[PDB]
């Protein structure tokens, strides 16, 4: 009743372990935050995984089969033959 | 009146004082402070013009339960 | 309740000031006064009469006392512009309330979004010009007067017209899509040749 | 105040409060790996190392004239413009065979006068 | 406050016009409200309500663009599983009963009442395109206006 | 209404400060003349010409 | 209140000692210093940005509920559950693709994100001083 | 610093989830974005590091040429 | 290894399509705006429940409790409800 | 420039590299000076002209 | 009070207070045998016992997690046929509804045990919260008996007890000891007795006309600087 | 009231007529710095300052 | 119906302005006049008002000059 904290008339000890509502907002974040170790966790696990094969996939898109070059190297337009040789022209 | 003065002391006009004092504070309150969501010890107001039905008689005999009187009359009921 | 009194003042601030602690100092209301009020003149009356109560109507006491300013009001622009850094959110919704009420039509408050935005878009591509004619005289161009309305004889370009018909035929150069051409990554063939003649 | 001096601290480095405005100012030391990936490039070079001297012909000079009309490439990929976004869903992507230079124009210019940029505002 | 606020005034009571029309029985409320929304960005140009989309890319009728294809494709899409909803059966629910025991005849006349079902669909975008060749010509004029 | 005189010079700074800034302003006020003359002609009658007129 | 400024509190314990209880009432000035830089419950010591946040993550939450929240297109198929005649079925999965491509809007938010800005044009300008060139600089 | 902010971002939805994970996992309205989330995760992921490995072999390739090429002309 | 990872792509998708960069802004555009407008349908039902529970009601016909006034009339009453009909009961049913 | 918003006077010292040798904080040192000696001027003038 | 002045507020296209069968241009129309080839329709006659195998679920599937409490189900079996009842009750005519009430209610009815299954009806954790709230409160005089103190409801009712003798031994002339007498002086026990509680300010305004929030603190300026915590 | 939109319009139009006129619109802003800053330190004590400072 | 009252008041109001300015001008502003500000403001606004039409006269001449 009377006890109630004054933000005027408080204690540095008492300020320090205050635990109002704004920190018991805070408690039930972090509960949520906790429960999450296990999905963030195997989302994480799966990057660590995927990570090796894509590994293996740049070098198949860069390298190509017998080192000679992969798609890497490819490159395709939808440019018409009179539209290229137009440009041309322009140059 | 639709000419009340100028643009800046239009905040000025909707003050209404229920005492007589000197200077008066312009700023009118829109709304009541609602700073913590606290539950209300207060019964909610819902429970206002609703008819007799089975609550009535269900909590009767959970309140009659509570006195020896009360059991005689709903176990003979 | 408990936690009342410390959330009450975490979420707003208090005046420190103790103005009106000092009582001779107390202002009448003569300091700012409103003009235009429709009870202009209940306010003056007010002002004569807490002028004579506190002279018992003897206003020749009030011409030779001091007089004070109002200095409850002192630094008081200073703390809007606080409250504003604060939360300029707040600060403008609840200075805006009363104004919000009223609530315009979906045609208007269009207007006031696609006019505003679309000065802004002005303005930025004016800045990109600015840039323009300093890389204009770094090049070896002295530039008399500034922008690009050419009162001589030379050919304008206003700016697209904020409507429709010209959104529709016209779109600005995205910087995004000058590229390098592709055939760069055809230089990549050497270190190919280059890896298998060293044995890698 | 304590927010005051903390601002005044960044503001020795940021220079200008208001946003869209202007750039900030941080002096860095001098090595052999400034603009180390632009180097290629000729136009940055001009632009950062040479102040030309305006003559009385006020005129950029011919040579930087002429080497800014050389076409720059422009992806034909275009969905601001409501024709290509539908011309586009069927277009057929063939492959561009390197004929063995590094100017091939598979796609659009960035020439106002092109026939597929005239659409574009240059300004 | 609800009742002094116009702002939620008008979007309450105009949300509540547009869900009581479910008992025009049309189809499904909450399958064809989201391209009403799409819908608005095309003819809602005419009142420039998309005003607030212009920073957000180059193309200020970007919206209004992909919106105009969405409108077409799935209002071409609608006739389509309509007759997948009536099933094999799907003819006689058009046209009728046949006439002739011919079934090469009336393989005719069914194509025709097929072809009519979807022309009752795309005839009305040639209204579409009246109410764009207005829009343009009224453009024109205002902004080839003399000024002087 | 108690700042009035203060407020007015901040205002006309920030104008000054757009103006002095702002070197190519013409432009943009001729840049916008035809929208604000289109979309106040067409709107018209819904905002304002319906209070006197056909509905 | 939060834990961070409890941690300034045991780093700030002996400073507070000095202001609140020798120089916030010595005499005079000294008073009206420390009194001024008191240490204790932070005054309007809300942070509108995390409530901002709140606000918004639960707005934009409940739209997912509804717009993930829809009737199946494949079990519209059959015509045994719920539903006969559905001509907008093929709408179902746009509000939810929608959402879920709302994932990438901070991850590709802006030209470089998505793609290789080295091989762009406003690259150059950046590492040129923020300076206007001609738009074939990537090819000289 | 365009694969630190793709990264920090990522690390910005995985925050939105563990923010919300008792809306998202028990409630069935989200099951869409609880069942998918970890799937555009991981795209969005593998473009982070596709991008990043590309990028760091190119560098290698072009590293290892320059030095090679350096020695024949001398 | 599949090639299907070469989706994955944003360095050299300039030689393929450079369509992805443009659709998605279309995308969190649509998003967005979807936003605005369901948030506001749903969200906007609240106004009408509020009133109706609470006006709809008339003398000419009987108002039937729901499942939220059963709970709150048995299990939520506070003490002067209690104290208010033993008061009753006592007085009445017993002391007369 | 450094007060103005979106300026476009980009050859106003806004390309140029412009440091100083006054004291480092400035809008909390220098510049408050500036006003201090402003107010000086100032009531120095009223109370003269007065 | 106020009275609704517009005497057409319940007219509709279909009638008065038309809420069943409102009125639109598909309307139904019969459907002959003789001259119907196919047709497509989801109605069927399986509404009755679908409307009874729900009640079943939604009750057997809700008392999971009551944890054997008896008052607790049976208060929600009040409640559980409220919501079943509202059809046989209302004003609306459920039986005259468009395409058939009885298939709408059941397959609404449906959508809610989907969320009772997972346990995620709003009406289940507002029943854990209440019943969490009503059980506290039922300790805490337990407690508080078994310790031989006395409770704040059982001082009252004594404290009620002998103002009532003090009313009814000086009431001689007449005998009528109301009921309205008995509640008011209740009242005032309660008011006087909710006021003695520091309660949160629940009224807009106090006995002034000004606003009782820890906001409406105007002139005059008194309050010095914020002081801060004591060692 | 009843023209807000209408002399929205007409207001917009002269402050554009104005600024499609004015093309050196920026040397007017620059040459109005300093007597807007001049007139409103000077003036301000006598006209708001008087109100809560010294007098 | 709209109001009908209310057509063509606009330019009915323009014809009053051009008929006589100076009193459409007065009677519009009179409940505005009532609270006169100080000789300060008033000799400011005429200042600075004055001295944006001089400028705006020599912006005029430098545009002679720049055409010549
Ligand atoms: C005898 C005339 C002396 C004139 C001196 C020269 C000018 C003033 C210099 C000092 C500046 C402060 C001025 C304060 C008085 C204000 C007077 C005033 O403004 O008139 C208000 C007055 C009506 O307004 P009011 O609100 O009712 O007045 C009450 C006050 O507002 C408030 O009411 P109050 O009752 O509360 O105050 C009473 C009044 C009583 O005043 C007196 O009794 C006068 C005392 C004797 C004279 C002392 C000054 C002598 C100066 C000579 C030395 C000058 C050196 C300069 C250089 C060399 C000069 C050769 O003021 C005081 O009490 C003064 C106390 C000072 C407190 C100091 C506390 C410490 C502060 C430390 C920091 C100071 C920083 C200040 C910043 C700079 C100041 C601008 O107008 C008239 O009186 C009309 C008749 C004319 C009066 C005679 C002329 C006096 C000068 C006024 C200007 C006349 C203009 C005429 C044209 C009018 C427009 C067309
Ligand atoms: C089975 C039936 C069908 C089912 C229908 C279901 C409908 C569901 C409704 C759900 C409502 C959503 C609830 C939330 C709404 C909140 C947002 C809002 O805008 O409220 C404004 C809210 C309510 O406005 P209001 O003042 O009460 O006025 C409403 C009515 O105008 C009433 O006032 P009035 O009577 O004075 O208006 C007279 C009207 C008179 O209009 C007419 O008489 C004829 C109009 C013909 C228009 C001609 C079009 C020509 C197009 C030419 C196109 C050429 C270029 C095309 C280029 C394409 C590419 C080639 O003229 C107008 O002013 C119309 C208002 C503008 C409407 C724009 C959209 C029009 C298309 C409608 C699509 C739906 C059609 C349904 C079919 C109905 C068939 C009967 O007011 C506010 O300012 C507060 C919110 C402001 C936010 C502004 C931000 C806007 C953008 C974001 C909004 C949120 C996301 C997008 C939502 C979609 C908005 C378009
Ligand atoms: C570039 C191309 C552009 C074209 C785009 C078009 C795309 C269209 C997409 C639409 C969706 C198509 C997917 C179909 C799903 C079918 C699923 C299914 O199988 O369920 C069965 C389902 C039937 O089930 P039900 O109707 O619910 O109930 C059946 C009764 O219970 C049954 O009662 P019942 O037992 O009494 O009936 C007896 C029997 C009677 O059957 C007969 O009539 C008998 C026929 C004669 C058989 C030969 C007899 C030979 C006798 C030999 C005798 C030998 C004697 C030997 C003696 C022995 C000597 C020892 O009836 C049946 O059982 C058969 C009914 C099912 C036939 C399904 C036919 C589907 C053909 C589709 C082929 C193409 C699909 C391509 C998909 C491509 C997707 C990428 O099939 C359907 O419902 C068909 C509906 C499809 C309508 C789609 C119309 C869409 C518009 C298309 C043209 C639009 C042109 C305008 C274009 C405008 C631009 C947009
Ligand atoms: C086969 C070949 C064919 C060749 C010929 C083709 C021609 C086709 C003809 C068919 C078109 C007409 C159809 C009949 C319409 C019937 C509708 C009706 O019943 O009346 C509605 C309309 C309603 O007015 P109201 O109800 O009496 O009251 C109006 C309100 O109170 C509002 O008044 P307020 O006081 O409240 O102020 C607001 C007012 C005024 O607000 C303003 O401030 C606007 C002022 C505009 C004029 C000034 C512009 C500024 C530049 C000049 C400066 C002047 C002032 C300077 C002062 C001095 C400066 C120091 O706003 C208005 O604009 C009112 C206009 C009337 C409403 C119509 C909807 C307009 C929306 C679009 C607005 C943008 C267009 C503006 C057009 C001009 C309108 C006057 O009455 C009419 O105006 C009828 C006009 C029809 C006249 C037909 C005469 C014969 C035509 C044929 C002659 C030969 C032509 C040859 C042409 C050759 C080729 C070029
Ligand atoms: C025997 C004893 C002396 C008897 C003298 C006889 C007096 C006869 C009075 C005759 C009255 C004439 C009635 C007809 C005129 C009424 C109309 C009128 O405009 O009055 C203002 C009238 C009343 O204004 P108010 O708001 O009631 O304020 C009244 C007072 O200002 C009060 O305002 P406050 O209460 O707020 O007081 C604050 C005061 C505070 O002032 C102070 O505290 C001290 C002032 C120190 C001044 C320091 C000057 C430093 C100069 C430095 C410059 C250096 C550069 C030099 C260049 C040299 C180049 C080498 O500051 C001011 O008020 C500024 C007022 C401006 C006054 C300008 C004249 C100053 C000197 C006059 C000397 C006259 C000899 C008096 C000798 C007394 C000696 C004890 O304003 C109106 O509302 C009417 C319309 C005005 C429209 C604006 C345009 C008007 C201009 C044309 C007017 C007609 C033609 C010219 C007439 C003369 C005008 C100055
Ligand atoms: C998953 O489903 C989804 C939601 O959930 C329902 C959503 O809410 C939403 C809506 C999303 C939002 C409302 C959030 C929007 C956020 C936006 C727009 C950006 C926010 C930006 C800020 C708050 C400014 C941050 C500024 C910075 C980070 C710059 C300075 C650096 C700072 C402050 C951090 C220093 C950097 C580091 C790497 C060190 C990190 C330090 C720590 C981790 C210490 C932590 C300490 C403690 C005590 C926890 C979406 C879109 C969604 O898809
Ligand atoms: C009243 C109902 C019937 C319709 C009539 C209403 C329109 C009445 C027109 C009255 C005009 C009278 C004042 C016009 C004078 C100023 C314009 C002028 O003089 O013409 C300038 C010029 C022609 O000049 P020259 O060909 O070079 O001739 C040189 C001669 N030596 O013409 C113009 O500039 C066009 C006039 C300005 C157009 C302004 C556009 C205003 C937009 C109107 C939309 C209103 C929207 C309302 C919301």
């Amino acid at each position: 009743p009377q006890l109630w904290p004054n933000p005027n008339k408080l204690r540095f000890a008492d300020l320090y372990k205050y635990q109002g509502v704004e920190m018991k907002k805070i408690n039930d974040s972090i509960k949520n935050y906790k429960a999450a170790k296990f999905y963030i966790g195997g989302i994480l696990g799966g990057c660590l995984v995927f990570k090796f094969f894509i590994d293996a996939a740049v070098d198949k898109y860069i390298f190509g089969e017998n080192g000679n070059g992969g798609k890497f190297l490819e490159m395709q337009t939808i440019n018409s033959n009179y539209d290229y040789y137009y440009n041309r022209q322009f140059q | 009146t639709l000419q009340w003065g100028s643009l800046a002391e239009r905040p000025m006009v909707d003050r209404v004082m229920s005492t007589s004092t000197w200077p008066v504070p312009y700023y009118q309150r829109l709304f009541k402070a609602y700073p913590i969501r606290e539950k209300k010890d207060k019964m909610s107001l819902l429970l206002s013009d609703i008819d007799i039905d089975d609550t009535n008689w269900y909590q009767a005999k959970d309140f009659l339960r509570g006195s020896f009187r009360g059991r005689q009359i709903v176990d003979y009921v | 309740s408990l936690h009342e009194k410390m959330q009450t003042d975490y979420l707003w601030v208090k005046d420190h000031s103790q103005a009106d602690s000092w009582a001779k100092a107390r202002t009448h209301g003569y300091n700012y006064i409103a003009h235009t009020v429709p009870n202009k003149k209940e306010r003056y009356e007010m002002i004569w009469r807490s002028m004579g109560k506190s002279t018992d109507w003897e206003l020749e006491k009030f011409r030779l006392g001091k007089k004070f300013p109002d200095r409850g009001n002192k630094r008081r622009w200073f703390k809007n512009l606080f409250r504003l850094i604060k939360n300029p959110m707040g600060y403008i919704f609840w200075k805006t309330y009363k104004a919000r009420l009223a609530k315009p039509s979906l045609i208007v408050t269009s207007m006031f979004i696609g006019f505003t935005l679309g000065f802004i878009k002005l303005k930025a591509q004016s800045i990109a010009y600015s840039k323009k004619q300093y890389a204009t005289l770094r090049a070896g161009k002295n530039i008399e007067g500034s922008g690009q309305v050419h009162f001589g004889y030379h050919d304008q370009k206003w700016g697209m017209p904020a409507i429709p018909m010209f959104q529709l035929m016209y779109y600005e150069l995205p910087g995004n899509s000058i590229v390098v051409n592709p055939c760069r990554n055809q230089n990549y063939r050497l270190y190919f040749e280059m890896r298998k003649k060293l044995g890698i | 105040f304590v927010m005051y001096a903390f601002a005044a601290k960044v503001l020795d480095h940021l220079g200008n409060p208001f946003p869209f405005s202007g750039h900030g100012q941080i002096v860095a030391a001098a090595d052999r790996w400034n603009h180390w990936d632009v180097r290629c490039y000729d136009n940055v070079m001009k632009a950062l190392k040479y102040i030309r001297i305006p003559t009385v012909q006020n005129n950029i000079p011919e040579a930087t004239r002429w080497y800014g009309r050389q076409p720059g490439h422009l992806l034909r990929a275009d969905t601001y413009w409501i024709p290509n976004l539908v011309s586009q869903r069927f277009a057929k992507h063939q492959p561009a065979h390197w004929d063995g230079t590094q100017n091939m124009p598979i796609f659009r210019l960035a020439d106002p006068k092109h026939k597929d940029s005239y659409m574009v505002q240059f300004r | 406050n609800p009742n002094t606020e116009e702002n939620t005034i008008d979007s309450d009571y105009l949300a509540a016009s547009g869900t009581v029309e479910a008992e025009k029985e049309i189809t499904s409320i909450d399958d064809y409200l989201g391209l009403v929304f799409a819908i608005a960005y095309v003819f809602g140009v005419f009142f420039y309500v998309h005003g607030w989309t212009s920073m957000l890319s180059h193309a200020v009728l970007l919206l209004s663009c992909y919106s105009i294809i969405i409108m077409f494709l799935f209002i071409l899409g609608m006739p389509t599983l309509l007759l997948y909803d009536f099933g094999i059966f799907f003819l006689a629910y058009l046209k009728g009963a046949g006439k002739y025991i011919s079934s090469v005849a009336e393989m005719m006349f069914d194509y025709t009442a097929c072809l009519v079902f979807y022309i009752r669909i795309l005839a009305q975008w040639i209204r579409v395109v009246l109410m764009v060749v207005t829009f343009i010509s009224l453009s024109h004029y205002v902004s080839d206006f003399d000024i002087t | 209404m108690s700042r009035k005189f203060l407020l007015t010079f901040w205002g006309g700074f920030f104008v000054l400060n757009f103006g002095m800034a702002t070197v190519d302003l013409n432009w943009i006020m001729k840049s916008t003349y035809i929208p604000w003359i289109f979309w106040f002609q067409l709107m018209y009658f819904y905002v304002e010409g319906k209070n006197s007129m056909f509905m | 209140m939060n834990p961070i400024q409890k941690a300034w509190l045991k780093i700030l314990e002996p400073v507070s000692y000095v202001i609140n209880e020798k120089m916030a009432k010595r005499t005079g000035i000294i008073g009206k210093l420390g009194r001024f830089f008191a240490i204790g419950p932070r005054e309007y010591g809300v942070h509108p940005i995390n409530r901002m946040f709140i606000f918004m993550n639960r707005k934009y939450m409940a739209f997912q509920a509804v717009a993930l929240h829809r009737y199946s297109f494949v079990k519209s198929l059959t015509h045994n559950g719920f539903h006969m005649l559905r001509v907008f079925r093929h709408f179902a999965f746009v509000l939810p693709a929608t959402v879920l491509a709302g994932l990438g809007l901070f991850v590709y938010w802006g030209d470089d994100n998505k793609c290789y800005s080295p091989d762009r044009f406003p690259y150059l300008k950046k590492r040129a001083g923020d300076m206007a060139l001609p738009l074939n600089s990537l090819n000289q | 610093a365009t694969a630190l902010y793709k990264s920090s971002a990522l690390a910005g939805n995985l925050f939105l989830y563990a923010y919300n994970y008792n809306n998202f996992t028990a409630n069935i309205r989200l099951r869409t974005m609880r069942y998918l989330f970890p799937v555009v995760s991981l795209a969005i992921f593998g473009n982070i590091y596709w991008d990043y490995r590309s990028q760091l072999v190119k560098v290698n390739l072009f590293d290892e040429y320059i030095q090679a090429r350096a020695q024949e002309l001398v | 290894i599949l090639d299907y990872l070469f989706l994955l792509d944003l360095n050299d998708d300039l030689t393929r399509k450079a369509v992805f960069e443009q659709v998605i802004i279309f995308i969190f555009i649509y998003c967005t705006m979807n936003f605005l407008a369901w948030s506001t349908v749903v969200e906007l039902i609240w106004p009408t429940h509020f009133f109706n529970r609470r006006h709809s009601s008339s003398q000419e016909f009987i108002r039937f409790r729901t499942y939220t006034e059963v709970l709150l009339k048995i299990s939520a009453y506070n003490d002067f409800f209690y104290v208010l009909n033993n008061y009753y009961y006592n007085q009445k049913l017993i002391l007369k | 420039n450094s007060a103005l918003i979106g300026s476009e006077n980009q050859s106003d010292s806004m390309n140029e590299l412009n440091t100083n040798f006054s004291m480092t904080y400035y809008i909390l040192t220098v510049l408050p000076g500036k006003f201090i000696y402003w107010i000086y001027e100032i009531l120095h003038t009223f109370f003269v002209v007065c | 009070g106020y009275k609704i002045r517009n005497k057409s507020i319940f007219w509709t296209r279909a009638g008065w207070k038309n809420n069943w069968h409102p009125k639109n241009f598909n309307a139904p129309r019969p459907s002959y045998g003789e001259f119907t080839m196919g047709i497509r329709c989801r109605n069927d006659h399986h509404s009755f016992l679908r409307y009874v195998q729900t009640y079943r679920n939604m009750s057997r599937h809700c008392k999971q997690y009551f944890l054997g409490d008896k008052q607790l189900e049976e208060t929600f079996i009040l409640g559980l046929r409220s919501l079943f009842l509202v059809p046989y009750d209302s004003q609306c005519l459920t039986d005259q509804i468009k395409h058939g009430g009885e298939r709408r209610f059941v397959d609404q009815l449906d959508r809610d045990f989907e969320l009772i299954s997972y346990n995620t009806h709003p009406y289940q954790l507002f029943t854990y919260t209440v019943r969490n709230e009503h059980l506290a409160w039922k300790n805490e005089q337990y407690e508080k008996i078994q310790k031989g103190e006395k409770t704040f409801e059982q001082e009252l009712l004594d404290y009620l007890d002998e103002q009532v003798l003090a009313e009814k031994a000086k009431l001689r002339d007449g005998q009528n000891f109301s009921i309205e007498r008995m509640t008011e002086i209740a009242l005032h026990v309660f008011r006087k007795a909710r006021a003695g509680k520091v309660r949160p300010a629940q009224d807009v305004r106090g006995p002034d006309g000004n606003v009782n929030d820890f906001l409406e603190q105007r002139r005059p300026f008194e309050h010095p600087n914020p002081t801060g915590v004591t060692h």
